[PDB]
């Protein structure tokens, strides 16, 4: 019989809340994490609006290293990380030599850092104006790695994952392989993006950027907008939790990868039902068992239409409620199916089911339950994530209650 | 109308790849392809084009009413 | 052959030794130098000499459609995937299907798309006025992604980042994911493009003083297989692949624990080493590695495959172009049959990783 993988551990670096206790009031809040941007200059994108992380103070997360080893979006993935640690009870002698994985899922990485070494160029007119402490700290490998060196971790195959907006269930779902195999008995994964001029731009470019709300399956919806933070899940063997009395959120039961091998941008139906297909039979369960889905949900015209087909294609005419939790967040990139993810987790834990807020008409064209405005109480056991990038690539994560 | 057409033609042609007026659509296509229009024109003549007109932006000439719209001319 | 080992029954190559498997096994033999200058069409540059790929333009390579934007790093994997997939008539020579995985390494990506991007951003009349057709070439997952459209490849696709390392993390994620039923087969490998930007950044990130980088580029791929199902002869096992990160800035020690415990998972003692190749970056870290696999393998093994030095900094390309070496020097020699190869990289981000093969 194959090893049971269990979450004992939450991090969480939110525009909602930062840690467990914040998010979860948010999340059963109908909490919107949109407010003004402040981390670059909005002149002449004609909007100002982002859902940021108001109040980050890294010191308080990061003790060994140098703050400047680190871009905005490494320091979200270190604190998250530390914060997740703490969640599981996990102390020195759990952690140390101990054999580990160290998953971080990102899209953008140190963009920010990438576009404040362009404007010293541009501001001097010379490359050799630009500063080399963010030149070294570009690369996204660093995001797993720095995770690694504050916990004062060796033994870790630290690897980023840079499946984009599907990156935190790549990394979760590695984590899960890892531990079944018998290699690991812990692994820490999800994902950390941070606000910048690229993402913004991007979307604006695509005109898939809202002008003032982020309304998943409502059939005026206007798109997306940014987001960024972080969440890492404590991935634990059952044997592990039990044996030190860890307190157990919830169980990992599954997930699935397909790639629609279609077109670069443009979300798949056929694909996307591929991969909940796999993840369901990965996970042991029926479609008949499962309390609801934790859609992708990024409010743009392709992708709520092209989910909600997919689902209706795997579940039939009356599929599981299902829900935009970048309602709330706004695109947190690589940390959105994370963030996610330990909605999910809680949801299980708690009792309920978080609400796709911003709901005013649902789309003909999206024939599901998406538990408008406000949460409800609910006997939630299995639940499913969804996500999915550009590149066709596509990641669903089954999780269920523990005992 | 004068010599923007023949500029337009250019910028639509390079983004779409064709070259014979006349329909967007049954000839190449793809939403790419019109956004990679409409982000050209945009350029050209430092104008904004609001992208909920896409839908309308179908042959070498129902683009230009809104090239010209949204460009006062 | 431990009951469900990974086998590389094929691979690819495109690298300053030129387009294809020929090419690069015909650079290792001789121990061809690679470096040329730079053409003055990419502008200024920090350094004068670099080993780019020779003789490779994109839409020569691959066509005028759908190529006019494409990024140098996806180009090059496109190409190292017709290498690995196609027969010399084009037709293909290598079956898939939906079981068959696909998973790359890379640093950061195509750095030149993402400053463009961002130049026009910047200097344009609006900061939205922007390449909207280069975009998706900008994805971190752009190159993994074409691959899947080009060979209609709808199994598991994953980019991973760690740069020198990458290739082994690419390798390793494969490993676990066939052993856990998600793949039969998997397309592995890990690509580097040279531009303006990366020179210019790594430039940038050298202490005043130091040598100069010489950069390289270029992608190598692997075809990978369980060895009790193999469609093809195994050209290697992959018996191990351990990976630490260096929290006490003392490479060597973390090269030796690394290498140890993995020779250790490999069933196999450091005397049976026929082959090792370090990454040989040309820094004190390069030197430490070195120097630890030294203490530790035959000194035989260490001069059986000529310098990666030869190539330049390949940055996430090095992982697969060492073991593209090693395969290389395994053909050429059928005293290689049976015998034990090590790799082995080391990255500035703090990742060590080596990987333990048998040659078959
Ligand atoms: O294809 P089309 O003709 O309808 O129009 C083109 C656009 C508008 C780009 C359309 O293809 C589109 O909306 N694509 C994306 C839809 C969407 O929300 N898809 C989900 C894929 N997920 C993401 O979460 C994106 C993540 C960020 C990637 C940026 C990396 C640099």
């Amino acid at each position: 019989a194959r090893r049971r993988v269990v979450l004992t551990g939450f991090g969480v670096i939110s525009s909602i809340g930062t840690g467990v206790e914040e998010y979860t009031a948010g999340l059963r809040a109908g909490r919107s994490g949109a407010r003004p941007i402040t981390r670059f200059d909005t002149e002449g994108f004609g909007q100002n609006t982002a859902c940021e992380v108001p109040d980050f103070e890294p010191g308080r997360w990061i003790h060994h290293v140098p703050l400047d080893d680190m871009g905005r979006a490494g320091q979200y993935a270190v604190a998250a990380a530390r914060m997740a640690v703490d969640d599981a009870g996990l102390t020195e002698d759990d952690l140390g030599e101990r054999q580990a994985v160290i998953t971080v899922g990102t899209t953008d990485g140190e963009s920010h850092d990438i576009a404040v070494l362009l404007e010293q160029e541009l501001a001097a007119g010379d490359p050799e104006a630009m500063d080399p402490v963010l030149a070294r700290r570009i690369n996204a490998g660093r995001l797993s790695t720095v995770i690694a060196r504050e916990l004062r971790m060796p033994n870790v195959e630290a690897t980023t994952v840079t499946t984009a907006c599907a990156a935190g269930n790549y990394s979760v779902g590695y984590g899960l392989d890892s531990i079944r195999s018998g290699e690991v008995d812990i692994a820490l994964c999800g994902g950390a993006d941070a606000v910048c001029r690229k993402a913004f731009a991007l979307f604006k470019r695509f005109g898939a950027l809202t002008p003032d709300v982020v309304r998943p399956f409502d059939k005026d919806r206007q798109g997306i907008l940014t987001g960024e933070g972080a969440g890492i899940l404590v991935l634990e063997s059952l044997e592990s939790a039990l044996a030190r009395g860890a307190r157990i959120h919830a169980e990992v039961l599954g997930y699935g990868l397909s790639c629609d091998a279609a077109h670069p941008t443009a979300p798949n139906r056929d694909g996307i039902a591929r991969g909940i297909r796999l993840a369901l039979d990965d996970a042991g369960v029926e479609q008949e068992e499962i309390d609801f889905i934790s859609a992708h949900g990024t409010g743009t015209k392709a992708n709520d239409k092209t989910e909600s087909a997919a689902i209706v294609d795997v579940y039939g005419d009356a599929p599981p409620r299902t829900v935009a939790v970048k309602s709330m967040l706004g695109h947190s990139m690589g940390a959105a199916s994370a963030l996610g993810a330990i909605a999910c987790g809680l949801a299980i834990e708690h009792g309920f089911i978080p609400p796709t807020i911003n709901h005013r008409e649902t789309d003909p064209d999206c024939p599901l339950d998406v538990v408008p405005n406000r949460a409800v109480e609910a006997d939630v056991r299995i639940v499913q994530n969804n996500s999915s990038a550009f590149a066709g690539n596509n990641a669903v994560l089954i999780l269920g209650t523990y005992g | 109308a004068p010599e923007r057409l023949s500029r337009i033609r250019e910028i639509i042609a390079e983004n779409i790849d064709v070259d014979l007026d006349g329909f967007i659509d049954e000839l190449g296509a793809d939403s790419l392809k019109l956004i990679d229009v409409l982000s050209a024109l945009e350029m050209e003549y430092s104008i904004v084009i609001d992208m909920n007109e896409l839908p309308k932006m179908t042959n070498v000439e129902a683009t230009y009413q809104v090239t010209a719209a949204a460009a006062g001319w | 052959l431990p009951p469900g080992t990974p086998v590389i029954t094929g691979w690819s190559a495109v690298s300053p030794y030129g387009i294809g498997r020929a090419e690069f096994a015909a650079g290792v033999r001789a121990g061809a130098k690679t470096a040329v200058k730079a053409d003055a069409g990419l502008g200024p540059l920090p350094s004068s000499d670099v080993c780019t790929v020779p003789g490779f333009d994109i839409q020569e390579q691959l066509g005028p459609r759908g190529t006019a934007k494409m990024d140098r790093l996806t180009a090059l994997a496109l190409v190292a995937s017709d290498g690995l997939l196609l027969d010399a008539d084009g037709n293909r020579a290598v079956a898939t299907d939906e079981l068959t995985g696909v998973v790359l390494g890379i640093t950061m990506g195509s750095l030149e798309n993402v400053t463009d991007f961002l130049r026009q951003s910047y200097t344009n009349a609006r900061p939205f006025y922007v390449d909207a057709g280069r975009i998706p070439f900008g994805s971190l997952n752009h190159a993994a992604g074409a691959t899947a459209i080009r060979h209609d490849l709808k199994g598991p696709n994953t980019t991973v980042a760690g740069g020198r390392v990458s290739g082994l993390l690419a390798l390793n994620y494969a490993r676990r994911l066939m052993g856990q039923g998600r793949a039969t087969k998997y397309l592995v490998g890990s690509a580097e493009e040279f531009s303006a930007a990366h020179a210019w950044f790594e430039h940038t990130a050298t202490a005043s003083g130091d040598p100069a980088p010489l950069l390289g580029e270029g992608c190598g791929l692997f075809l990978v297989e369980q060895a009790e199902a193999a469609e093809r002869p195994p050209l290697a096992a992959v018996l191990s692949v351990e990976t630490r990160v260096d929290i006490d800035d003392d490479p060597g020690a973390a090269v030796t624990a690394c290498a140890r415990r993995a020779l250790r998972r490999a069933g196999v003692d450091a005397g049976e080493v026929w082959a090792a190749v370090p990454c040989a970056a040309p820094t004190a870290a390069g030197r430490a590695e070195h120097e630890a696999l030294a203490a530790l393998v035959p000194a035989d093994a260490l001069s059986r495959v000529p310098s990666m030095e030869l190539l330049g900094d390949t940055g996430a390309a090095s992982a697969s172009f060492q073991i593209a070496a090693v395969l290389a020097a395994a053909e050429a020699d059928a005293d290689s049959r049976g015998r034990i190869a090590l790799v082995c990289a080391v990255d500035r981000d703090g990742a060590v990783a080596v990987a333990v093969l048998r040659l078959i």
